[PDB]
């Protein structure tokens, strides 16, 4: 068992999404931390095994051996961050090993929407990133138009109206 | 490239007649690539027992050969070594005291 | 790059699966590894040379992990609950411990009860009028009766300004046996909308030796 | 205190032509081999496992086999990129291990055609002074890889000692052995008189010639010669004048006596 914090972290782009780990085993005081997009396999960020910082480019971690005790700063965050980051200990003196992971936690970098106007066609487009059997809705989408540089959410009358609607909307 | 250093002696004090071993170590050469024989009377001693190849703190190799035998006053027992760094083999008689 | 092929394969109870891994080379240290619905990524077995070494709890008795010399690596489900239908990942390590695993694309295992409800999906490809008179950008949505649950949905490539749900939703929620309906929208311009000058589902259905 | 030495030998005498030997020493007894023949390390002695389980063991034997093989191919491939500044035929030495306090200290180093250039310390490999300019390129590649510095790390760190201290207590046996010397006088013309002093474990000994309470300041203490069972071999000298030999003795103290320390009257 390795406990991981939190169950999900949610940074604006530019920021830096800070994640925890904890062994509890003596035994078990060298760490990874892979990440893995959706329906992809996982990639090995980095590891530790060592009492002191490690920087690895725009990721900086934090070892306590004294107390089992691991971090991962994922600085100025980018869009291309957002994904489950796992966490595991591997075993003081093996030699042959499994990595054995943590619950894992999803991360979701958002895009600050500067001059924003939501509406409703029944597709709510172009919203607040702090706005979270007949009728089904799926969660908000970031579509970013590279070629116009233009980066929009995306999720007849009062359908969409079951949670928090801004108060200027066009209909 | 270092010459090697033979030495031999006996295990027990000898007395003639006597079952006693007889070693011979050889140290501080360089590269390992040796060939040593032990030989009574001229003709090579059959089961010429070698040890493990090993180097020393100097990086020196060495290594020790050892055979069974029963001296006598006339029989004469010897090591002969043949390494890279020699030209001629080398062969050292034991000296009955050893 | 630890190569797994395929990749989308849906077997019915009772027959044994194969599932094919081609490792990296020089790596000797191999490994796989099981994630249901997308959650959890679980430690099966690792195999070293010639003979399997640590098998998890979760290693069925009814599993087998071979390797021959010449052929792939292969986890073999001999046969073969309704509770195996999930992702499996082959992995490389060269060292036993303390470097870097490297994990296969996966193979996306579907274990059905009744394989005559495996339906392919139709796909459904209008920019608003309304969007584009307010605000000169037009949105086009195509959104229906997947199972289980393979679809691809993309553009024709342009990877540049489309989006796509992050898993299908199952439009039959209380039923065992549940079609799936995913969402995927393209952002498109004023003059990209007005111009009077291909919305393509990769699904994978049932294998070329079936009747 | 003791040092424990795990000694590697290499040759590359051309390509397709190279073999890597080794042997592991626990003080001055040895408790592995490891010959290029062998698919497995031997055990020299009956403890030679220490106290790590079978598969602790098992999971370190493939290590090392993993790590031969990669060994000689990067080794070899390191002289195909290299020329003229290296050729053929090459030694390579390696000599890793730790030494034991009441605490220890572990260490690893290379030597290439027997100068010592290579030594891992803390986190990464390093040239060691005077060693040749060429090596720098080569050893940064080796510190880029994280793997290799953690294996290495995790073996010097975590393990060496861990698994010193096994054999420490299984080998108690063998180690703490007393084996007494039996000792021999004999003269050779330089007049030289050479007394003997054979079969004596542990390697501490005292050896003197007398003249009463007088020990002879001209006695030449020769070196340490291994016997074929694992106990030493030892001679001291001491060159003489015309009538002065007749009233010398030898006078061997070691710790299988017990007071009982050995008097040859000459
Ligand atoms: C003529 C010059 C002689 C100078 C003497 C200096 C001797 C050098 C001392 C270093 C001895 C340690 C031997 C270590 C070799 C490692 O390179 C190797 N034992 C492990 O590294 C692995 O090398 C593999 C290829 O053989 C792969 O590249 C591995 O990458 S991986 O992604 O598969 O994990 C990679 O880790
Ligand atoms: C193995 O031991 C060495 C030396 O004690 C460790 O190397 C030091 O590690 C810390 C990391 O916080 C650094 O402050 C030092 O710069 C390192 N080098 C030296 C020379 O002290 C190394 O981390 C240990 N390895 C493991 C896996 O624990
Ligand atoms: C190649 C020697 C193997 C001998 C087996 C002894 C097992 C104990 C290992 C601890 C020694 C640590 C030094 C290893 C460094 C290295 O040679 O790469
Ligand atoms: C050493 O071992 C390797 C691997 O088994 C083998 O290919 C090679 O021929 C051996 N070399 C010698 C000199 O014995």
């Amino acid at each position: 068992k390795v406990q991981q914090s939190p169950e999900s972290l949610s940074v604006p782009e530019g920021g830096m999404a800070s994640l925890n780990c904890t062994s509890s085993d003596r035994n078990f005081q060298y760490f990874w931390w892979y990440r893995q997009h959706s329906g992809e396999g996982p990639k090995a960020l980095m590891s530790i095994f060592s009492d002191g910082d490690k920087k690895e480019g725009r990721f900086t971690a934090h070892l306590n051996k004294a107390s089992l005790h691991v971090s991962l700063h994922i600085r100025d965050s980018q869009p291309s961050d957002s994904a489950l980051y796992f966490c595991a200990a591997s075993e003081q003196n093996n030699y042959a090993q499994g990595l054995t992971f943590g619950l894992g936690t999803r991360v979701s970098v958002f895009p600050y929407i500067q001059n924003p106007d939501p509406a409703v066609y029944c597709l709510f487009t172009d919203f607040d990133s702090q706005t979270n059997s007949d009728v089904y809705i799926t969660d908000k989408c970031v579509l970013d138009m590279r070629s116009m540089d233009f980066k929009s959410n995306s999720a007849c009358a009062n359908a969409f109206n079951n949670s928090i609607i801004p108060e200027d909307t066009f209909f | 490239q270092k010459t090697p250093q033979i030495q031999v002696y006996s295990r027990h004090p000898p007395e003639n007649g006597k079952p006693n071993i007889l070693n011979c170590y050889v140290t501080q050469f360089h590269p390992p690539h040796i060939e040593i024989q032990m030989l009574k009377n001229g003709k090579k001693i059959p089961k010429v027992e070698m040890s493990d190849m090993s180097f020393s703190k100097d990086w020196s190799f060495y290594i020790l050969a050892h055979t069974e035998f029963t001296p006598t006053e006339t029989d004469t027992y010897a090591c002969r070594v043949k390494h890279a760094s020699m030209a001629e083999p080398k062969t050292v008689y034991w000296d009955r005291d050893m | 790059k630890v190569l797994q092929i395929p990749s989308h394969q849906i077997i019915d109870m009772g027959q044994m699966v194969t599932l094919n891994c081609d490792p990296v080379s020089n790596h000797l240290y191999f490994y796989w590894y099981k994630q249901i619905l997308g959650q959890q990524m679980e430690f099966l077995v690792n195999f070293y040379n010639g003979k399997v070494m640590e098998k998890s709890k979760l290693f069925k008795d009814q599993f087998s992990v071979e390797r021959p010399d010449g052929s792939y690596f292969t986890l073999k489900i001999q046969p073969t609950a309704l509770e195996d239908s999930a992702v499996y990942f082959c992995a490389s390590s060269f060292w036993g411990a303390y470097a870097e695993q490297f994990f296969g694309p996966g193979t996306r295992l579907t274990v059905l009860e009744d394989l005559r409800n495996v339906t392919p999906p139709k796909v459904s490809l209008e920019p608003s009028k309304a969007e584009i008179s307010h605000t000169q950008k037009a949105t086009l949505v195509c959104l229906t009766g997947f199972y289980p649950d393979h679809v691809e949905l993309s553009w024709w490539e342009v990877h540049s300004g489309v989006c796509t749900d992050p898993q299908p939703l199952k439009e039959q929620p209380a039923l065992n046996d549940s079609r799936y309906s995913l969402s995927s929208r393209l952002r498109v311009s004023a003059t990209f909308w007005q111009n009077p000058r291909r919305c393509q589902v990769q699904f994978y259905g049932l294998s070329e030796n079936d009747e | 205190n003791y040092t424990f030495r795990c000694l590697q030998m290499s040759s590359f005498a051309n390509r397709s032509w190279s073999r890597t030997d080794s042997v592991v020493w626990l003080g001055d007894l040895q408790t592995h081999r490891w010959s290029n023949d062998s698919a497995t390390i031997s055990f020299t002695k009956p403890w030679s496992q220490g106290k790590l389980s079978n598969q602790q063991w098992e999971k370190l034997q493939h290590m090392f086999q993993v790590y031969r093989v990669s060994f000689t191919r990067d080794i070899q491939e390191l002289v195909k990129m290299m020329s003229p500044k290296e050729d053929y035929p090459i030694e390579i030495q390696l000599s890793a291990g730790c030494e034991m306090y009441p605490a220890s200290e572990s260490f690893l180093h290379v030597a290439f055609q027997g100068k010592y250039v290579v030594r891992f310390w803390g986190t990464s490999w390093q040239t060691v002074p005077g060693a040749p300019s060429w090596l720098d390129l080569p050893i940064k590649v080796l510190n880029a890889d994280q793997g290799t510095s953690a294996t290495v790390q995790m073996l010097l760190n975590d393990t060496c000692p861990l698994f010193v201290r096994g054999l420490l207590e299984a080998g108690k046996s063998d180690l703490e052995k007393q084996e007494k010397p039996v000792a021999w006088l004999s003269s050779v013309p330089s007049r030289q008189l050479v007394c003997h002093v054979s079969g004596f474990y542990p390697k501490p000994v005292w050896v003197m010639w007398m003249r009463g309470d007088q020990e002879q300041q001209g006695t030449h203490r020769g070196d340490f010669l291994p016997n074929a069972d694992e106990t030493w071999y030892l001679q001291a000298t001491l060159d003489v004048e015309a009538g002065e030999e007749a009233g010398l003795a030898c006078r061997v103290k070691h710790s299988s006596l017990g007071g009982q320390d050995i008097i040859l009257y000459w």
